[PDB]
Parts: structure tokens; sequence; C-alpha cells
């Protein structure tokens, strides 16, 4: 399944304050109006590629989505990042 | 970097060798065997200190000491 990303995934490129200015920068961004892939809890979390990087989102209220997993092979034969967001905290 | 023939020679065979800051685990595997008898042949210890001069908060600083702040 797919939908339009519109403007999403703009982020502060560097930790510098600037104001009233049109700063120009070369970096990894989610391209404007690009298709996102969309997924559901009805019997859907296979190993995606990560490419140059991932924008992610969820629309929520249940808070059933509680983390992310990353690497090359994800099978102990390399170190694998686990992120959790349980109860109140990001935990890594 | 500094000579370590006094520590890292016996011989010492543990020193296997093979993008910026790449790490990796026919193949290019080769190793030393350092003996104190080895002079450019001797083991040298190295530390490369790389300094992250990004715009983020500072966290390693030199032995300097602050003044009071002065304004206007
Ligand atoms: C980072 O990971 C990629 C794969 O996730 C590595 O590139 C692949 O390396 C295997 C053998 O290790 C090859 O069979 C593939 O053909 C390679 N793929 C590509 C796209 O080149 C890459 O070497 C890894 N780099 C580091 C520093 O770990
Ligand atoms: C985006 O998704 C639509 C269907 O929702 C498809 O027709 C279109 O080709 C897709 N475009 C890209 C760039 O993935
Ligand atoms: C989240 O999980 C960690 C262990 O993974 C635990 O220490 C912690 O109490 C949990 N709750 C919060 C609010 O972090």
């Amino acid at each position: 399944a797919y939908t339009n990303s519109f403007t999403r995934g703009v982020y502060y490129p560097d930790k510098v304050f600037r104001s009233s200015v049109l700063h120009s920068t070369q970096d990894l961004f989610l391209p404007f109006f690009s298709n996102v892939t969309w997924f559901h809890a009805i019997h859907d979390n296979p190993v995606l590629p990560f490419n140059d990087g991932v924008y992610f989102a969820s629309t929520e209220k249940s808070n059933i989505i509680r983390g992310w997993i990353f690497g090359t092979t994800l099978d102990s034969k390399t170190q694998s990042l686990l992120i959790v967001n349980n109860a109140t905290n990001v935990v890594i | 970097a500094w000579n370590s023939n006094n520590l890292d020679s016996k011989g010492n065979y543990n020193y296997l060798y093979r993008k910026p800051f790449e790490r990796d685990i026919y193949f290019p595997l080769q190793s030393y065997g350092f003996q104190p008898t080895n002079v450019g042949y001797q083991p040298y210890r190295v530390v490369v200190l790389s300094f992250e001069l990004l715009h983020a908060p500072a966290t390693v600083c030199g032995p300097k000491k602050s003044t009071n702040l002065v304004k206007n």
C-alpha cells in the first residue's frame, strides 16, 4: 500500500540557531511528494531495506508500536540497534 | 605514537592486519610475530585522538578555568 508524503521529514540539519533566513543545505532528506509505503497490524513487519536512511511515522493512540530494529543481517552475527519507547521513555 | 618493543614483543603474534575509519571482520589476513630482537621492525603503540569540532554541546575541554561573566 502507498500514499503521498507531501512535505514530511524536514529536520534541523545542524545544532545552530538561525533566524529570519533562507539557509541552503545539501543532506539526506525525504524527497517532496514521494510515495511512502504503508503497513498494518492485521497479520506486517518484514525486514525492509534502510537505503540512505528512513523517514518513519505512525498514527497512534493505542501505543502498540514500541520500537525499531536495524543492521545488515539482524541475526547476532553483527551488532544490532534496538530502540524502545516503553511507558514514558526512549530506551536504547 | 611510541615504541612498545619492551611490552609488545616476546614473539607476539596477536597483531593481525589486512573508506575513512572502516573496520572489517583468498582473504587479505596477515600477522606480525614481534620479538625484542626486531628497529623499524619493532612494535609501536599509537593513539589517534580525533576531535569532534561540531556545533553540538562541548564535553571534553582543556584544563582552563572560568571567570565570572561580564555584560554590556
Ligand atoms: C556494510 O554492509 C554492506 C551490506 O549490508 C556491505 O556490502 C556488501 O558486502 C557483502 C560481503 O560482505 C557483499 O556480498 C555485497 O555485494 C556488498 N554489497 C554492496 C552494496 O556493496 C558493506 O561492505 C558493509 N561495510 C562495512 C564497513 O561493514
Ligand atoms: C505511488 O503510488 C501509486 C499508487 O498509490 C502509484 O500509481 C505510483 O506509480 C507510485 N509512484 C512511485 C514513485 O512510487
Ligand atoms: C522501559 O524498559 C526498561 C528496560 O528495557 C526498564 O528499565 C524501564 O523501567 C521501562 N520503563 C520506562 C519508563 O523506561
